[PDB]
RNA sequence: GGUGGGGUAACGGCCCACCAAGCCGAAGAUCGGUACGGGCCGUGAGAGCGGGAGCCCGGAGAUGGACACUGAGACACGGGUCC
RNA sequence: GAGUGGUGGCCACUAUUAUUGGGCCUAAAGCGGCCGUAGCCGGGCCCGUAAGUCCCUGGCGAAAUCCCACGGCUCAACCGUGGG
């Protein structure tokens, strides 16, 4: 059954930009799965993306810009100390300040550049790079 | 101590709060007991021998003492293991000179040298309070000294108030409350030796000691254990801190 | 009356000389929180408490429990399945060491 | 997929997304509601219920009107059914169930060498003690009944 | 528990033979005369710790940090190793060849005190040779920058008179 | 001899293996069974830290006190039962909370005479 | 075979009790733990023995090498069993007698057993009456008392 | 586990008299094997894997098994009694 | 190189124990098939709580052992004063 949504919105995304598509759909929306779209858009990484109601839980439709190398989930959410994160880091991203690991903090999800800037931690939910 | 209580003591054993070469030899002298207790005191011999440097060899340290050229709050002591402790006055007469014994920025013992009048005061912080037989009040000190205070006067003194004492003589002549706005000086802990004002006091349930809060010098706020907190006057210190 | 908890005493009264309320018992240490989960025997009950425990190699947490048995007055007399408060006293028998406060939500 | 057949069927309704009742709907809450009392004294199931306002006289489901009474929720046939006191005492489709189970061991008793019929049987007690383990946690039943063939 | 154990103070290589370590090493060897591998190796462990200090201390922030680092700098530069105004990134490119230039042989060779690095290291051990006013009998001591200068015969050695038989010739050169 | 040290059972019923010799400051003493007769006998106990416990072996007299709190010290008829113990009172056995009867009614019990010497009881009404 | 599990976040004992179950399959972590080889060592965990020399034989290798290899049966002392013990060099044989005391070690071959054409040999002598083979063998020394 | 006592320097099934049926356990009881515990030590890029004689802190023992006198402190390695 | 070889043990080699990080059609390895209890993993929105989790701050985790700079034995090993 379906257990994550968010991880499944992000192996699509992987999925569908190595065969060059345009947009795609993410079928059951949620406020995080928005704050990562937020998040990830900041940063360059994706176009546009809009809110759509049907009766049921609603729909995120994304423009993709061919700009991602790869993008996942990470489970289980391990939590992070304000002055641990080189080693997920070196774990996951492949230079010293290549991509973003993407963090939920009791002050919002944000990437990790700016919770150390701010001197906090919390927990790692996805990397992008 | 399979049997009976211990005799010696190792040099790496040694209390951390003396200046002492943990591995020059294999003994150090076991100190009696005494006024203090073994983590703020230290045992005379090595103030004769170490620090003032009067003495080459324990033997003729001894010759030194047994003479009665040392005073501690203003009485002989012969002992080579009795114990020096906070805010105890070490005075040689023969050469003039008085030292006051205090914790450092790191939580060692030093030597601070004062005046000759001030050397015949020593501030006891008061520890407990008790009533004794023919209805009397018995305060008790924190080295371990003791006082007797008739039943009129049970309103001028309460548990962490100062005593300012005359040695040897044990006559009182001043006594500072501990309140909102009080000088104080701090003997144990991470804060050890920095000094201040009092600010705030909480207190908590079950039994757990109660935290005070300082302001010192330049400001600046911190907080340590209320047991810790030595006052020392009323908004500036009586005795000569470093 | 106040015993340093700052909790509300029971509504009635006991002759128990072990009851810290209406006794001659003291309590001093720890101060504990749980669930009933046995109280078959006179004045007697079970208390189990649940916390995690970390395991560093497989940065994983896995669940333990830990059960306690306490002294129960007639004053309180708490049951099976309520979240109960307990405090450390002296050796009251082979097992018991502590002693239930208060009721905290009956069952 | 299916619960015990694996299978992958997709079926069903396609409820397109609307808030308010349609404009050529011309019935009020009032008359639905009596429409409602009237077929479940004909002695219909809920599901039937909806069934016949759909087919016969034009509504879509009674979803689409607020709760006059409550305005935090919207209306639904077992909540009118609960204000006139009509609810059925045991879950609707927890009474089919058993309901199939009684007709299905009566034949057991004289073919007592149909195996393939007896997982069928199986089948459906399991559904049984699911759906009852269920309501007895949302306290729908009292927690002391049992469920038990031989009564 | 186990009490303490002295370790060694240098590292063998991997592999016993290999071609283009075994000629690296034989040239410098010959170069600068040393005696035996096992002092090569000491050098170059020394040049390891350094560039590992480099390494941890780059990729760390806080308050002990900036102490060590600048305590690292100034250590290096009080050898002679780096410039008065080098940075932290220039502790990374240092040479084994950069060290084994601060031994006393080699500086004593430098200096002009003898023709050769092997008479240099007989000077050196038979005490000949004198350190700000201290005699030093050891090959491989490094000399700090602020003692370069006063390097000379010993003030009772029978080379330090313009007129002996021996020096004559080494000043020949 | 007699040793209070700790029990050799674990509370899950598992058998423990002693692990060391039974230490001095770990051992017991006999009871004394203070016994009712015509004359007091006591003795001295040297304890633990040189310290002493007079313990009473034969009694005579008690202090008998009453609800105003006068006392008066009249000797001893006999017991009448003892809660503690089955067979105490045929045997004329005293502890602590026991009931005896003397010149004046009956008394119940409040000091434990093997440890304190004496025997002290309120009066019964 | 679907994703390696347990990954949940809580579930850190059913985790570590499978690494345990299945450490066990791993024969060199089951003999040490057991104590496997200390039951069955004839030397009992030591380096070295020393033993007496019962008789001379000699050894056949394997195919497809051929020759004859010397060796000798020894009675150890510690515990009075009989192995087999090679005897290395050019005509080393001949320095040894009946009743002489020897000591033996391993041969070296792989895993601590035989080595080579010469399976079921698993020492070779070192020393004859408290004098090294090597030198006996080269030269250099002389066997004592005879 | 409860009630009433004894004994101890002191709380306690530590030991008794009386009343109940409890207590532990597949989240591994009970039983068997092996071993003095720790600060630490060896190895590895790290995550880990292996050891814990020597120096310090704690424990236990004086040919094996039991038991006492003196003393503030012992059931006492260069003190006592039995097998 | 005043050392250099032999035998036995532990780590590495080894991603041949795999949390990071392994495998199961044909090479070792998916129960003959299914139902289900504990356990583990669990859909969307709103309000509350603050146990987990994050930040700040008091009291602790002896000395010796480890890292760094300076100082004393000719330098070093070793020892002392400070910072970790
Ligand atoms: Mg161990
Ligand atoms: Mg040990
Ligand atoms: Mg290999
Ligand atoms: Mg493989
Ligand atoms: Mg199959
Ligand atoms: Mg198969
Ligand atoms: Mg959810
Ligand atoms: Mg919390
Ligand atoms: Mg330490
Ligand atoms: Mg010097
Ligand atoms: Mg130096
Ligand atoms: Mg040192
Ligand atoms: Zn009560």
């Amino acid at each position: 059954t379906l257990l994550d949504p968010l991880a499944n919105a992000l192996s699509h995304i992987t999925n569908s930009e190595r065969v060059g598509k345009r947009e795609v759909y993410i079928k059951p929306a949620s406020k995080l799965i928005g704050e990562v779209l937020r998040v990830m858009q900041k940063y360059g990484y994706i176009g546009e993306f809009e809110f759509i109601d049907d009766g049921r839980a609603g729909v995120y439709r994304v423009q993709l810009l061919g700009k991602i190398n790869k993008a996942g989930a990470i489970k289980p959410r391990f939590p992070v100390k304000a002055r641990d994160y080189e080693r997920w880091e070196k774990r996951f991203l492949p230079a010293f300040e290549f991509g973003i690991l993407i963090v939920s903090t009791s002050q919002g999800v944000m990437s990790h550049k700016e919770a150390r800037e701010k001197g906090i931690g919390g927990r790692l939910i996805a990397y992008v790079y | 101590a399979r049997k009976g209580p211990k005799r010696h003591l190792k040099r790496l054993a040694a209390p951390t709060s003396w200046y002492i070469e943990r591995k020059a030899y294999k003994w150090a002298v076991r100190p009696r007991p005494g006024p203090h207790n073994m983590r703020t005191s230290i045992p005379l011999l090595y103030i004769v021998r170490d620090y003032l440097g009067y003495a080459k060899t324990a033997r003729e340290a001894r010759k030194i003492l047994n003479e009665g050229k040392f005073l501690v709050d203003g009485r002989v002591r012969k002992d080579y293991k009795f114990p020096v402790g906070i805010m105890d006055v070490v005075s040689i007469p023969e050469t003039g000179e008085h030292y006051r014994v205090l914790p450092n920025r790191i939580g060692k013992l030093i030597l601070h040298p004062i005046s000759e009048e001030e050397a015949n005061i020593k501030p006891l912080r008061i520890r407990n309070k008790r009533m004794v037989k023919g209805a009397k009040i018995q305060l008790n000190f924190h080295d371990g000294t003791n006082h007797l205070i008739p039943l009129s006067e049970k309103d001028n003194y309460f548990t962490s108030y100062t005593v300012l004492m005359k040695v040897p003589e044990r006559e009182i002549l001043e006594v500072l409350p501990f309140e909102k706005g009080a000088y104080v000086f701090v003997t144990q802990g991470k804060n050890v030796a920095r000094k201040g004002r009092i600010v705030e006091i909480k207190k908590f349930p079950m039994g757990w000691p109660d935290v005070v809060t300082i302001e010192d010098e330049e400001g600046e706020l911190f907080d340590t254990l209320k047991e810790y907190a030595f006052v020392v006057g009323r908004d500036k210190p009586r005795i000569s801190l470093p | 009356r106040d015993i340093g908890l700052r909790i509300q005493p029971p509504a009635e009264k006991c002759d128990d000389p072990k009851c810290p309320w209406h006794g001659h018992l003291k309590i001093h240490g720890r101060v504990f929180e749980g669930i009933v989960v046995s109280d078959k025997p006179r004045k007697t009950v079970t208390v189990e408490r649940q916390y995690y425990h970390y395991l560093k190699k497989y940065e994983r947490y896995e669940l333990r429990r830990s059960r306690i048995h306490a002294h129960n007055p007639p004053c309180i007399n708490a049951k099976v399945g309520d979240r109960v408060l307990i405090a450390e006293t002296r050796p009251l028998s082979k097992t018991k060491h502590f002693v239930v406060v208060a009721v905290l939500e009956r069952a | 997929a299916r619960m015990h057949a694996r299978k992958r069927g997709k079926s069903g309704s396609k409820r397109p997304p609307r808030t308010a009742p349609p404009i050529w709907l011309e019935y009020t809450v009032e008359d639905i509601e009596n429409l409602v009392v009237k077929l479940r004294k004909e002695g219909y199931s809920t599901a039937m219920i909806g069934t016949i306002l759909r087919d016969q006289y034009g509504i879509p489901t009674v979803k689409l009107f607020r709760d006059p009474d409550n305005p935090n929720r919207k209306l639904t046939i077992t909540r009118i059914l609960e204000k006139h006191g009509l609810a059925p005492e045991i879950p609707e489709d927890l009474m089919f169930l058993i309901k199939r189970a009684v007709n299905l061991r009566k034949h057991l008793e004289q073919h007592p060498k149909d195996l393939h019929s007896m997982r069928g049987l199986q089948l459906i007690e399991s559904k049984i003690r699911r759906l009852v383990k269920y309501y007895k946690r949302k306290g729908k039943l009292p927690k002391d009944w049992r469920y038990d063939p031989e009564q | 528990g186990d009490p303490k154990r002295q370790r060694k103070k240098y590292e063998t290589p991997p592999h016993p033979w290999i071609k283009e370590r075994l000629d690296r090493e034989r040239v410098l060897m010959d170069k600068y005369e040393l005696k035996n591998k096992k002092e090569l190796w000491k050098h170059e462990t020394q040049l390891k710790n350094f560039r590992r200090r480099a390494r941890r201390l780059l990729a760390a922030r806080g308050k002990q940090a900036e102490i060590e680092r600048e305590q690292l700098l100034a250590r290096l530069k009080r050898l002679g190793l780096l410039p008065e105004d080098a940075v932290l990134d220039d502790v990374l490119s240092l040479t084994i060849e950069d060290i084994l230039e601060r031994r006393l042989q080699t500086i004593v060779y430098k200096k002009g005190l003898a023709r050769t690095m092997r008479q240099a290291r007989q000077l050196i051990v038979h005490g000949h040779i004198e350190v700000n006013g201290q005699i030093i009998r050891s090959p491989s001591y490094l000399v700090l920058k602020e003692e370069e200068d006063t390097i000379t015969y010993a003030r009772t050695s029978p080379f330090a008179n313009p007129q002996h038989p021996e020096r004559m010739m080494i000043e020949k050169a | 001899a007699i040793w209070q040290g700790r029990s050799l059972r674990k509370p899950s019923g598992g058998r423990i293996v002693l692990a060391r010799k039974k230490r001095k400051r770990e051992l017991g003493r006999e009871p004394s069974n203070t016994r009712v007769a015509e004359q007091d006998k006591r003795k001295i106990i040297r304890t633990y830290g040189g310290n002493k416990k007079v313990r009473l072996t034969a009694a005579a007299y008690a202090n008998v006190f009453d609800k105003s709190g006068k006392g008066r010290k009249v000797r001893i008829i006999r017991v009448i039962e003892n809660p503690a113990n089955r067979q105490f009172a045929r045997r004329n056995i005293i502890t602590k909370g026991a009931i005896i009867e003397t010149e004046i009614g009956k008394a119940k019990v409040t000091s434990r005479p093997g440890q304190d010497g004496v025997v002290n009881a309120i009066l019964l009404e | 075979p679907g994703k390696k599990a347990p990954n949940g976040e809580f579930a850190g004992r059913k985790l570590k009790l499978k690494r345990k179950k299945f450490r066990w399959s791993d024969i060199r972590y089951k003999r040490r733990v057991l104590r496997l080889k200390e039951k069955s060592d004839p030397l009992e965990g030591a380096p070295q023995a020393r033993g007496i020399v019962l008789e001379k034989i000699a050894v056949e290798a394997k195919q497809p090498n051929s020759g004859m290899r010397k060796a000798v049966r020894v009675q150890l002392i510690k515990n009075g069993k009989v192995v087999t013990a090679f005897c290395p060099g050019d005509g080393a044989i001949k320095f040894i007698d009946e009743h002489d005391e020897v000591i033996i070690e391993g041969i070296g071959g792989p895993k601590g057993g035989s080595m080579g054409d010469i399976p079921g040999i698993r020492y070779k002598v070192v020393k004859v009456n408290r004098v090294s083979l090597k030198e006996l063998v080269k030269g250099r020394k002389e066997k004592p008392r005879r």
